[PDB]
DNA sequence: TTTTTTTTTT
């Protein structure tokens, strides 16, 4: 279940279906996105779609890397990958994951700390607020 | 916007903050007993030194970011009149032309000015702003 | 309030 702007929604089953009615699930935390069923026909979907094909080049790698940031939209347990993308600069990067984070809102996405995989863990028992931010966000 | 002074001799530039402070992306800090939150990088960035920085990458990310200017006259008692470049200096610009709030005033209308001629222009787009004197020494 | 954080130490 999926807090939306426009109610909530639900993908147990699919296709996925918007709640826009009276419902007893206890939910709290939502994005502010809208959401709306797919359409190639929208502008902005044709845009968002001509970008993505700029962007990665050859089929099968656009279609795996879109695979795996839809996984995104699932809060619970997932397969144990992560993935590497290197680009010499001015190449998208960016925009696109970042796309991804804005569309999710901050309840549910957010930006890491650099260190938080590339330092050392603290000494024992200190707080730690940037590990913190991982729970609850897909 | 922002700006840093005070360089010691030959110091080296740390290209990964460099990444981070000039971005139009988000970035993730810690206030003092505060929880961690992110918020959008949105400061124009000015350096000031006596030496160059010492750049140690040679990444299309990292020097499409970076601009570079020479500095040609000097302000000193008795200037050189055989020196173009050197000239006489009036000490109230900084201990006086700098706290009159009619100056101030001034160059903020002049500010104005300029925002307004780089909107009508250029598209508000600073990368085409035409200056082989930059881009040379750059 | 009061404590923990920060500070301080690694
Ligand atoms: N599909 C696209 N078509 C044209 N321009 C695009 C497209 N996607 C992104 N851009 C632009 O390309 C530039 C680079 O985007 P950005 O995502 O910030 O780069 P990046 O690959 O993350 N680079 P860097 O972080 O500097 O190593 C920006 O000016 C974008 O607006």
């Amino acid at each position: 279940l999926l807090g939306v702007g426009n109610g909530v929604l639900s993908i147990e089953t699919i296709p996925a279906k918007l709640i826009n009615h009276f419902h007893e699930h206890p939910i709290h935390q939502y994005t502010h996105i809208c959401y709306e069923p797919f359409n190639p026909e929208n502008p902005w979907t044709k845009l968002l779609l001509n970008a993505l094909q700029d962007i990665i080049p050859e089929l099968d790698a656009r279609l795996w890397i879109m695979f795996y940031l839809s996984t995104a939209i699932f809060r619970g347990l997932k397969e144990a990958l992560m993935l590497l993308w290197l680009g010499g600069g001015c190449n998208g990067k960016t925009f696109l994951m970042r796309l991804v984070a804005m569309v999710l809102g901050d309840h549910y996405a957010s930006k890491l700390n650099i260190s938080l995989l590339t330092s050392y863990r603290e000494t024992a028992e200190k707080p730690n607020s940037a590990f913190m931010r991982l729970k609850g966000r897909g | 916007y922002g700006y840093f002074e005070e360089t010691n001799k030959s110091e080296i530039l740390n290209t990964s903050r460099l990444k981070e402070m000039v971005n139009p992306g988000d970035v993730t800090a810690r206030e003092l007993n505060q929880k961690q939150e992110s918020f959008q990088m949105t400061a124009t960035m000015v350096a000031a030194s006596n030496y160059n920085f010492i750049i140690d990458t040679t990444d299309h990310g990292t020097w499409r970011r970076l601009r570079h200017y020479r500095s040609k006259v000097k302000f000193c008692h008795n200037p050189d009149p055989n020196n173009s470049y050197e000239k006489k200096e009036d000490p109230r610009f900084i201990h006086e032309y700098i706290m009159d709030p009619n100056c101030q005033n001034a160059f903020f209308s002049i500010l104005v000015y300029f925002w307004e001629k780089l909107q009508k222009e250029y598209n508000g787009q600073i990368k085409k702003v035409f200056c082989p004197t930059i881009e040379s020494e750059t």
